[PDB]
Formats: C-alpha cells, sequence, structure tokens
C-alpha cells in the first residue's frame, strides 16, 4: 500500500492502454470518460 | 465449517494485560444506571439491563447499537460506573502485599 | 484462575507453542500434518 | 527470517509418513473443487483416490515448506521428494 | 398466436407450412392459391394458413429485457 | 459435537477387519458435503434422485453463495428437476453480493449419505492409548440396527462385548478423511506403541480351528478345497482381482 | 408396439416410471442477440440467432436400453421442421418432455391418422 | 443409542445442548500426530463462526459494523471502537459520529472462546490479540 | 530420540537379522533402492 | 438481496429490502422481478 | 377458442397505517422465523410469490411482517380457481425515497371451452357448449372432414 | 485540477483452484470486479489497473480451502475528489432546490441551494416548471454555461 505522483496526461494514456489491455459497461462508461477528458 | 471460506487471517500471538478506565469508556456503547430491569411494557429498559444497545433481545429485537438482529449481532458491552474505586478481589492480596 | 492472574500481570507473550493453544484459537496444532505447510 | 536456499537442504529427502497425507489431502481439496487433472481417468469417482493415482506417478504440483524451528524453512517440489 | 400445428378440422400438421407459404405470396407473384401448390386438398385445413393472423411477429417486439 | 453417533457394538466375522457394518438409520442420518465435478456428476445426480430418506440417497443441497436447500418436502419430480440442474451456472451475477467476485468458481455442494468407501472415526471411552480409537472403512449392512465390526479389533479397543457402547465420528473435509485414511487406518495401527508387540489379530475360535485343521492329519477332495478357498477369498467384496 | 402401456400414477403417484414404458425428450435455447447484424432488417432470422424454437430442436434423450433397442431405428420427431415457439434477445426456454402410449378416444394428439 | 447430526445449541456458548469427545481423546489424536483432524473434529464440528478485530488495538469486543452509511451501496464496513476517536466517517447506533478503526480482518475461532473474553471483559483483563 | 532408529513400530524386525537375509529380495523392492540411492550420500558416513 | 429488473433501462438492480426502490443507471421507479428457476409441471390438457 | 383471463390485484401497506405510527409494515419476512409448510414454498424470499408458480384458494401471496411487531402476516388468494402468477411488479411509491409499499400482481386464469360456456356467430345466434360429443360420433363429408 | 491518482498497492488475492494452471487468469477475473467500484482500503473509485505481478510465493494454500492466497503488486487509478479544490462538470439538471452536475461525465454532484450564495435566483419556465435556469447574481445564464467551476466539500460547495 502505498502512492505516487502523477499529472493528467500519464492518466490518459495509461487509461488508453487500460481500455487497450482488458476487453463491457465498464468500459463503456470508460470510453465516456476518455470523450470527456480529450478535446 | 465450510471449505469456500477466504479466511486469510492468522492468529499469531495472544498476551494478556488489564484494561484501563479510559479504554473501558471508548469501547463500552452504554451505561447501566436503572436498576430496573423490565417494565410493565415487559420490555428491556433503555439503559437498563436488557438494553437493546447492549444486544438485541430474543423474540427478533434489532440491537439498538449495530442495527442488527440476534443472528449477526457480535453483542456491544457496557459499563457502569462508581465513584468509590475499591481494589480489584483477585489482585487484593497481591495489591494489598 | 491463578495462572490466569498471573500472566494478566506481566503481560507474557506466548506465540503460540503447544497444540493445546493452538487449538483454543481455532488454528490447527504445530504436530503432524500441521507441522509442515504446502504451497503452490 | 531466511528461506533456506535449494542448493543445501538438510532436511530428509524423503517423503514423511505425514507429508504424503496432507499432501494427498489437499490435493483431493482441488481436484474436488473443480481443478485441473493431470493424470487419465480410468473411470475412477472419488475425487480423492484420483490422488492417490496422481502421487503413484508423482505428476503432481503443490511443493510442500519444511519449516526448522529456527525459522529458516525448505521448499520442496513433490516430483523432488522420495 | 402462433400459427396452429396440427389443424382444428383437419388432422394434417401444417405448423410447418407457414413461412414456406408466406413467401408465396410475397415474392411468387401467385395470389392464395399457392396454397394448391402446397397440397391442402380439403378447405378445412385449407382455412387456417389462409387467414391466420401472425400477431406475434409483433408482440415479440416487446422484450423488458432488450437492454436498450 | 455433531455428526457424531453413539451405539452399542456388535461383532461380525463376515465383513472385515477395517471396514465396519454400519445399519441403515446412520447412513442416512450422518452425511457430508461434497463438491460436485463432471465426472462424479452423475453419481451425486444419482444420490440426489434417490432422496432423503432411501439410501444411498441425498441429504439436500447448498448453494455456491452459501445457502442451504432442503431436500425433505420435495418430491421426486422435483427432486428431478433439481438434479439435473444441479450442475449449472445458477449465480444471477457476476457476484451477486458485491465486488468480490470468487463465487463464480465455487460449486454446489451436495450433502450426500455414507456409502461403502468413507473413512468415519471409531473410539471408545476411556480412550488410553492412540489404539484405542482409530480410522474404519464405512460398509452398509442391511437389516440390523447395531453397529457391527470385528472381533480383532476387540483387542484394540479392549472392549468386552457385552453392551459397553462407543462413539462414532465422521470427519467433514477431505483433507481430515484422507488423513484418517492414511495414517490412522485400523490397518496401520498392528504395533502398540508401548512395545512392538501387535495387538490385533484372531482370537479363541479361529486360533483353535487354525490348529485344527493346519494339523498335516487333514485332507481334501477337489469339492473341499475350492469351496474353502473362494468361502476365505471372496475378492469381489474386496476387488482388486 | 415396441412399447409397454402406462399405469397410471394412483395416489402414492410419483415412482412410476421406466424405460419400457415412455420417452424422454429436451429443449433449451436463449435466443442470443446477433453481433454479426449489419442494419436494420426485422427479418428477424438474421438479426438474432435462434430465435425460432423449432420442432428439430426437441432432441431425443435415450433411456439406457433405449438407445440400443432402437439403435437401428433411432427415434425422432417425424417433422423435424416445425416450429414450435419464437425467442428474441435475452429469454429463454428450458423443459423437457415425456411421451407415453394412449388411445385417440383418450386424446386427440393419440389419434394417428390424420384423416380416415 | 443417541445420533445427533446436529440440534439446539447452548444458551451462552452455543454448543450442543445436552456426545462428549475431548481431554482424554485429544491426547489420542495428538498421539497419531494428524492434527487436521484434530482441528476437524473439535473446533469444526463443535462451533465454528466466523468474527472480527481491530488490527491495531487488537481487541475483539471494539470491532462493530458501521452504520446508515447510505443506501444499500456497498457493504456496512465493520470498523473499531477503541481504535476510533465524510466516506471514513461514519456514525453510532445512537448517533454518535466517528471516524477511524478501519484496519479490520475476519478470523475464524469457537465461540466459546468468545464467551471467555466476555466473562473475561467482566474482570477488567482482556487480552489484545493480534493478527497478520 | 531415543536412539533414534524408531519407536517400537518399525524397529521390530532390526533385530530379526535372519529374517531379513533370509530372503532380502521382497525387502530390497520394498525399499526401492533405485530411488533412494539417487539422492541420499553413503560412503562418507559409512567410511566414518 | 433481491435481483430485479428496471423497466425502461433494463438494467439488473440488486436491490436489498427496506430501500429507496428505483433504477440506479437511468432512474426509474419501476422495476418487475425476474424469474428465477422453480421447478413446475403441467399436463398436456 | 381458447381463453385466458388476466385478472390483476395489486396490494398496498398504507392503507393498514391507519394513523400514529409511520409506515411500518414491509413486505418480506421479519427476519428469523418463517413458515415453510406453505410460503416458503410459494413465497420466493421477498415475501413475494414464485415467477409463475401455480396457486390455489387456500395459499398465500404476500408476505409482510410488521415491525414493532415482528410477526409476519400473510395474503390468501380469494379466487377461488386455480390461478397462476404471470409477474409481480414492485410500484414505486412515489416520486422517490419511498420502500415498495405497491405491488402488483397479474394472475393468469385458464378457462378452455367448457361445459356451460356461450359462443355466438356474428349474427346474434349464441348457444351453449352441452357436450363435447367425441370426434368419431360425428358425421363426416365425402372428403370426411368431421363438423 | 490533478484529482487523478494512480497507486501501486499490494493485495492478498484469493486464487481459486481450478485456475491453478494460471493465477493471472483468476487474478484479472476479480481484477474485472474491483473495476468502477470503490477501493475503500484507500477511498478511491478503480479507474484503471495494469502489471499484474505477483511477488512470486508460489502461493501458500488455505489450511482448509483449497483456494490459496498470495501478494500481488497492482496500479490503480483512484480518484480521490476529497474535497480538495477547485473541480468542475456539466450540469444535468438544474432546479431551485439544489444543481445536479456530472464530473467527468460519470460521478454525480448535488449542490444544494444553501451551499449556494443566496444571491443567485432561479427562473421557473413555461414548459417545464423545475428544468430551468438558476440565473447567478450576475445575471449570467447556467445552462449553456454547461461547465461550472467549484469547490468540493465532501457534496459541492458554491458559497464565497
Ligand atoms: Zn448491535
Ligand atoms: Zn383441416
Ligand atoms: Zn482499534
Ligand atoms: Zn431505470
Amino acid at each position: 500500500r502505498k502512492s505516487e505522483k502523477l499529472d493528467k496526461d500519464a492518466s490518459s494514456k495509461f487509461l488508453n492502454r487500460y481500455i487497450q489491455t482488458i476487453e463491457e459497461s465498464v468500459l463503456s462508461q470508460l470510453n465516456r470518460v476518455l470523450m470527456y477528458l480529450k478535446g | 465449517m465450510n471449505i469456500a471460506q477466504p479466511v486469510s487471517s492468522e492468529i499469531k500471538s495472544v498476551k494478556f494485560g488489564i484494561y484501563d478506565v479510559d479504554d473501558v469508556e471508548k469501547i463500552s456503547v452504554k451505561q447501566i444506571v436503572n436498576p430496573v430491569l423490565l417494565d410493565n411494557l415487559n420490555h428491556p429498559t433503555n439503559g437498563g439491563l436488557y438494553d437493546l444497545a447492549l444486544g438485541p433481545y430474543l423474540k427478533n429485537s434489532v440491537c439498538a447499537t449495530c442495527h442488527l438482529d440476534e443472528r449477526y449481532c457480535p453483542g456491544h458491552f457496557g459499563h457502569i460506573v462508581l465513584p468509590i474505586p475499591a481494589y480489584h478481589p483477585l489482585f487484593f492480596s497481591q495489591m494489598y502485599n | 484462575c491463578h495462572f490466569l492472574t498471573e500472566a494478566a500481570l506481566r503481560g507474557d507473550v506466548d506465540d503460540l507453542s503447544n497444540p493445546s493453544s493452538r487449538l483454543v484459537v481455532g488454528r490447527v496444532g504445530n504436530f503432524g500434518t500441521g507441522s509442515f505447510d504446502i504451497f503452490t | 527470517g531466511k528461506a533456506v536456499a535449494k542448493e543445501d537442504r538438510t532436511t530428509t529427502p524423503y517423503m514423511t509418513k505425514y507429508e504424503r497425507a496432507r499432501i494427498l489431502g489437499t490435493r483431493a481439496l482441488q481436484i474436488s473443487m473443480n481443478a485441473p487433472v493431470l493424470v487419465d481417468l480410468e473411470g475412477e469417482t472419488d475425487p480423492l483416490q484420483i490422488a492417490m493415482k496422481e502421487l503413484a506417478q508423482k505428476k503432481i504440483p503443490l511443493l510442500v515448506r519444511r519449516y526448522l524451528p529456527d525459522g529458516s524453512y525448505e521448499d520442496w517440489s513433490v516430483a523432488e521428494l522420495i | 398466436m402462433i400459427i396452429p400445428i396440427r389443424c382444428f378440422s383437419c388432422g394434417k400438421v401444417i405448423g410447418d407450412k407457414w413461412d414456406t407459404y408466406l413467401t408465396l405470396l410475397q415474392e411468387d407473384n401467385t395470389e392464395g392459391e399457392a396454397l394448391d401448390k402446397l397440397g391442402l386438398q380439403r378447405y378445412c385445413c385449407r382455412r387456417m394458413i389462409l387467414t391466420h393472423v401472425d400477431l406475434i411477429e409483433k408482440l415479440l417486439c416487446y422484450n423488458p429485457l432488450s437492454k436498450q | 459435537v455433531n455428526y457424531a453417533a453413539r451405539s452399542v457394538i456388535s461383532p461380525d466375522p463376515n465383513i472385515e477387519t477395517n471396514e465396519i457394518g454400519v445399519p441403515p438409520v446412520f447412513a442416512t442420518k450422518l452425511t457430508y458435503p461434497e463438491p460436485v465435478t463432471l465426472y462424479n456428476f452423475n453419481e451425486m445426480r444419482n444420490a440426489v434422485i434417490n432422496g432423503p430418506h432411501k439410501w444411498p440417497g441425498a441429504s439436500h443441497i447448498q448453494n455456491e453463495d452459501g445457502t442451504l436447500i432442503s431436500l425433505m418436502p420435495l418430491t421426486i419430480e422435483q427432486r428431478t428437476a433439481l438434479a439435473n440442474q444441479l450442475l449449472t451456472p445458477q449465480s444471477n451475477l457476476i457476484s451477486s453480493p458485491y465486488s468480490y467476485s470468487r463465487l463464480i468458481n465455487t460449486n454446489k455442494k451436495v450433502y450426500r449419505h455414507v456409502r461403502n468407501g468413507d473413512m468415519l472415526i471409531l473410539n471408545r471411552q476411556p480412550t488410553l492409548h492412540k489404539p484405542s480409537m482409530m480410522a474404519h472403512k464405512a460398509r452398509i449392512l442391511p437389516g440390523e440396527k447395531t453397529i457391527r465390526m470385528h472381533y480383532a479389533n476387540c483387542n484394540s479397543y479392549n472392549a468386552d462385548f457385552d453392551g459397553d457402547e462407543m462413539n462414532m465420528h465422521f470427519p467433514q473435509s477431505t483433507n481430515a478423511r484422507s488423513e484418517a485414511q492414511f495414517i490412522a487406518n485400523t490397518d496401520s495401527q498392528y504395533l502398540v506403541p508401548t512395545s512392538g508387540d501387535p495387538l490385533r489379530g484372531l482370537i479363541q475360535d479361529h486360533v483353535v480351528m487354525g490348529v485344527w485343521l493346519t494339523c498335516k492329519d487333514t485332507f481334501y477332495t477337489r469339492d473341499e478345497y475350492q469351496q474353502l478357498l473362494f468361502q476365505a477369498l471372496k475378492p469381489d467384496e474386496t476387488g482388486m482381482y | 408396439d415396441m412399447f409397454k402401456w402406462f399405469q397410471h400414477p394412483l395416489p402414492g403417484q410419483e415412482a412410476t416410471h421406466t424405460d419400457y414404458d415412455t420417452v424422454v425428450f429436451s429443449l433449451n435455447k436463449k435466443c442470443e442477440f446477433n453481433k454479426n447484424a449489419a442494419t436494420d432488417e426485422k427479418d428477424p432470422k438474421r438479426l438474432y440467432v435462434n430465435s425460432e424454437v423449432y420442432s428439430g430442436d426437441l432432441i431425443w434423450k435415450p433411456q439406457g436400453r433405449q438407445e440400443e433397442r432402437f439403435a437401428d431405428n433411432p427415434i425422432r420427431v417425424v417433422n423435424p421442421d416445425i416450429v414450435v415457439a419464437k425467442l428474441r434477445p435475452g429469454q429463454e426456454i428450458d423443459l423437457e418432455a415425456h411421451a407415453i402410449l394412449g388411445i385417440g378416444q383418450d386424446h386427440a394428439k393419440f389419434s394417428p391418422v390424420a384423416t380416415a | 443409542f443417541q445420533v445427533r447430526t446436529t440440534g439446539p445449541i447452548h444458551n451462552l456458548t452455543r454448543q450442543p445442548v445436552k456426545i462428549r469427545f475431548g481431554e482424554m481423546e485429544r491426547d489420542a489424536v495428538i498421539g497419531h500426530g494428524t492434527s487436521f483432524l484434530m482441528q476437524d473434529r473439535l473446533m469444526n464440528c463443535s462451533d465454528y463462526a466466523q468474527s472480527w478485530v481491530c488490527r491495531d488495538c487488537g481487541s475483539i469486543i471494539s470491532i462493530m459494523s458501521t452504520i446508515s452509511m447510505n443506501g444499500v451501496g456497498s457493504a456496512s464496513e465493520v470498523r473499531c471502537r477503541s481504535c476510533a476517536k465524510t466516506s471514513d466517517i461514519w456514525q453510532d447506533g445512537s448517533g454518535k459520529k466517528f471516524v477511524g478503526g478501519t484496519n479490520t480482518t475476519l478470523i475464524a475461532l469457537p465461540s466459546v472462546f468468545n464467551y471467555l473474553t466476555a466473562e473475561l471483559t467482566a474482570m477488567n483483563i482482556k487480552m489484545m490479540l493480534e493478527v497478520k | 530420540y531415543g536412539e533414534d532408529s524408531l519407536d517400537v513400530t518399525k524397529q521390530k524386525h532390526l533385530t530379526q537379522f535372519e529374517f531379513s537375509a533370509k530372503n532380502y529380495k521382497s525387502l530390497i523392492q520394498k525399499y526401492k533402492v533405485k530411488s533412494v540411492l539417487s539422492a541420499v550420500d553413503s560412503e562418507t558416513a559409512s567410511s566414518y | 438481496t433481491m435481483i430485479y429488473l428496471c423497466a425502461d433501462c433494463g438494467a439488473r438492480n440488486t436491490i436489498q429490502a427496506k430501500e429507496v426502490i428505483r433504477c440506479r443507471e437511468c432512474g426509474h421507479r419501476v422495476m418487475y422481478k425476474m424469474r428465477t428457476k422453480r421447478m413446475v409441471q403441467f399436463e398436456a390438457r | 377458442g381458447y381463453g385466458t383471463v388476466y385478472k390483476g390485484e395489486s396490494f398496498d401497506l398504507s392503507q393498514k397505517r391507519r394513523r400514529g405510527e409511520p409506515v411500518v409494515h414491509h413486505f418480506g419476512f421479519a427476519p428469523g422465523s418463517t413458515p415453510r409448510r406453505e410460503w416458503l414454498q410459494k413465497l420466493d424470499a421477498d415475501g413475494l410469490p414464485f415467477i409463475g408458480i401455480k396457486l390455489e384458494d387456500g395459499d398465500p401471496i404476500v408476505a409482510y411482517y410488521d415491525e414493532s411487531t415482528g410477526q409476519n402476516f400473510i395474503e390468501t388468494y380469494h379466487g377461488t380457481e386455480p390461478g397462476f402468477v404471470d409477474e409481480v411488479r414492485l410500484l414505486g411509491n412515489d416520486v422517490g425515497d419511498s420502500e415498495c409499499q405497491q405491488i402488483h400482481v397479474k394472475l393468469r386464469i385458464t378457462r378452455s371451452p367448457i361445459i356451460g360456456d356461450k359462443f355466438s356467430s356474428r349474427h346474434g345466434q349464441k348457444g351453449i357448449c352441452s357436450q363435447k360429443w367425441p370426434t368419431v360420433d360425428m358425421p363426416f363429408t365425402e372428403s370426411g372432414m368431421q363438423p | 485540477d490533478l484529482s487523478l491518482y494512480k497507486q501501486t498497492v499490494d493485495l492478498y488475492l484469493s486464487i481459486a483452484p481450478g485456475h491453478s494452471r494460471d493465477p493471472l487468469n483468476a487474478i484479472q477475473e476479480h481484477m474485472d470486479s474491483m473495476i468502477l467500484s470503490k477501493l475503500p482500503r484507500i477511498n478511491g473509485i478503480v479507474l484503471a489497473y495494469d502489471n499484474i505481478r505477483f511477488l512470486e510465493k508460489s502461493a501458500k494454500v488455505m489450511y482448509d480451502s483449497p483456494f490459496s492466497f498470495i501478494w500481488v503488486r497492482v496500479d490503480v487509478l483512484v480518484f480521490s475528489p476529497k474535497k480538495g479544490d477547485c473541480l468542475e462538470g456539466k450540469i444535468n439538471l438544474v432546479s431551485p432546490s439544489h444543481i445536479g452536475l456530472l464530473i467527468l461525465g460519470i460521478f454525480n454532484a448535488s449542490i444544494p441551494r444553501k451551499s449556494i450564495p443566496k444571491d443567485w435566483i432561479f427562473i421557473e419556465p413555461d414548459t417545464t416548471e423545475e428544468q430551468g435556469r438558476w440565473k447567478t447574481n450576475d445575471g449570467n445564464i447556467l445552462e449553456p454555461g454547461k461547465d461550472l467551476e467549484f469547490v468540493v466539500d465532501g457534496q459541492g460547495t458554491l458559497a464565497n
């Protein structure tokens, strides 16, 4: 149990990576948070 | 005894030790002050010796403390106070010596 | 009562050695098949 | 504490009279709880004896740990024990 | 609901003959007498696949377990 | 404790030195849990078919979540339906309770009666030394209402077979029953711990007629020899041969 | 003719089956939504898979010696083509059928001849 | 002749009410060196129970299931009173707000031991059993 | 322990030199020499 | 708990006794009970 | 002609909350004891019956218990013919923030053509199902289909 | 702000016996359960997890449960809105008793009128009674201002 520092771009790239690794509704709201963060 | 249980702990060591007055305050949930046990209503008097915050009574009562029936409430202790303090009768000889 | 109060004063810690103290805490004893552990 | 290195192992290379017992116990448990069997069945139904057929060929996972009273312990694969 | 197999009057089973007769009016340009190609010599087991209402294809569009 | 009967004993020479013959009553009133796999599926299903009032029927069901469906009130129709669906994913969620999904991998636990391969503990009060409490194989006998075992166990339990009853225990899990089956099985208690002297073995009648028969003055035609050899063997009740 | 009559079970009725009396079939279908659909064509035969529970989906389940006694003549529904019910994404039907010998004047389904 | 698969449990200690196994039999099973059998017959078949403990304070009674956090939501995550003092905080059956006492685990142990802890707390003497 | 060899159970025939030497062929396979001799040391202690 | 069906959204809700009743994903306030597997037997008449 | 009746009843707990107390009853069983001889066979666990289970007259339909008393009450099937249950409905009592105080059971009753029921062509020519003659004792055309 | 958090935690996972061939299987099996479900150990909601590696201990099996246990290291993506500082959301429902906002298109916010400064006023339309504009004190209208920035108390606050 421990924490580390992070910023938003690595969070976005990691979320992308996470959509990539694991392959429903979970992934749907993930798509939602994705199109929310970007642009 | 169920094979599907995931119990992950391990009791590693038991250690004894007396508890002070302060810790009894933190754990206890209630205090009994009324020597009355039951009312004409046949019901546990609040703050009384059958306090439903001490635990769920039978006849399908829910604990006032844990808000669950008697199947799942592990019972929650209470405390009764006295500004006397008299010595502890087990350590009596050791205390006096 | 006696051993009880005596252990209460000092507060000596057994880990748990005899399979009897093992037994009062429900865990298996340290003897027999219960001495060793099996893995994956 | 420490884990004893595989190179230096003083515990008896023999399958103790107790070790076989506990091993077969858990192997029956796994198999009974829908675990993969690494030996062909011969029509066998008791989930437990099946583990006997498994041990008889020593085709079995679930290495064992032998704890020295000091605090060290050995890790013996079932295929490595006698 | 569904086309009632084993017609009342006749003893002929007809439940098979529904989509096979539907795609006769549908694309064969022949009128209802395409059932004559089906082999319903009588009128009894004949008047079923003729004037049967297949309401269930409209009832089935009512799954509350449509997940949508 | 639970799952432990208590009955009067009478010996029997037919059964085994290992197995204990049990009346069907206990086989009904003593049941233990069992996960169901694909290959043991037919056995368990059959036991569930037989029902809770006919050996080797099954007691009742426990769901993977942990609940416990009984089997006395049902009819054999409902039994049949429950049995056919005794092995299937019935949990109506990947983890019905919360986000702790190990329940997808559990099985339906069938509580089944005891049968001819079961290991059930025997004991006697007072139990002085470890051969005074051992593990026996189960064989279910029909008819009698009294637990039967072989003489050769008389000596180890030292019981006089006058009425002195016994405690009859049954391990729940698989590891405990395997352990009783291998370490403390009656067959593994032949040399007492005090000295190496074996205590289990034959008694007055066996030693007597053994003396008589063994004497060189004896003779047998083919009929007697075959009948006697088979009579002792009876491999089928044991198998393996 | 290869069968023996069913003794209708009077009270005390449960255990009145055998393998020389009756036969059992089964079916179980859950219409899954088919994902290979291009667009909206409410056929729905191609929009969904197993939307129609036919008669060809009542599989005979042998009962012991039956499997052998009819190994020369495997028993089936004589019309494997009838549509029995219709299904859609999500729902399911699961059951098994018990068939015996019966005489027409008891039930019409027992009358074998379509028209005499 | 008395069979008992199960039945009534005691008022106080949840024991099958008044077959005897132990205190000489224990010598027997441990003579065979058959631990799992012992823990099976005397702990499992007799009184098996799950109870929480405060991992830090090491007490077994200062535990309590949290109360009325939100709707049915997630589980009522038990907490400790002795180790205590928006999501973290919670309330009491009487309404006393609190916080902390999070480090809580679930352990198997015979309920008769729980009774012992009860009547020993009745003496102000209590053990602080830790866990790993 | 207690002259380690073992409690009475498997030390009853240690004294029975003759009966061991009598057959020894059931026994040599019962002990499964081909496996034992693999992983164990023999000559050091036999020499000492 | 009990498992129900949000009428419109069509989403399993897993609600428990003595609880506010509504769809968790869309907010609907009407829900049916799913049909468990329960042995029922019928005659063919 | 296969008659199928839908008799739909609702149950509501507010009516038995006359005054003086808040909402007290809740559908299901008071935690603890529960009659099995009928109830658990019909009522699923929620005090609500199984979906599609056959009922009879003297048969519980739904179960609510009082909070204070902690005792289970029951509702029987007034009707006097075997009826099943096609669906049960948990009515959100209000805008929200309300326990399920209304339930709706839709019972399906089967009415095949029975002796004593009425038929009529579209000319007012009403008739009555008298005997359901055996299909073989019926006359037939030269084609043979029976009337 | 930087309300996003990734934290490599170590857990005591319960490996099923049937997945004894590969632990990663049963690990991800329930790891897909933690996603989007609050990990209370850290008090946040799982958003992502990778680096599924176990401290190799050839997992010790329970004494009587065939499913074993092992420590595994994985990296979570909890989002911690612990009343830190200014965050922002898209308004979805607006009515003069509280305002409903969506943060990150998922999570909800009910800022009541009391945590809102009294100076802002609501307009109750003709087509809709409650679906209307909580026009600010400035008079700026808030629906097309779908984004509202605010501070969190745990639950939101608009009072300054
Ligand atoms: Zn409580
Ligand atoms: Zn016709
Ligand atoms: Zn604490
Ligand atoms: Zn909804």
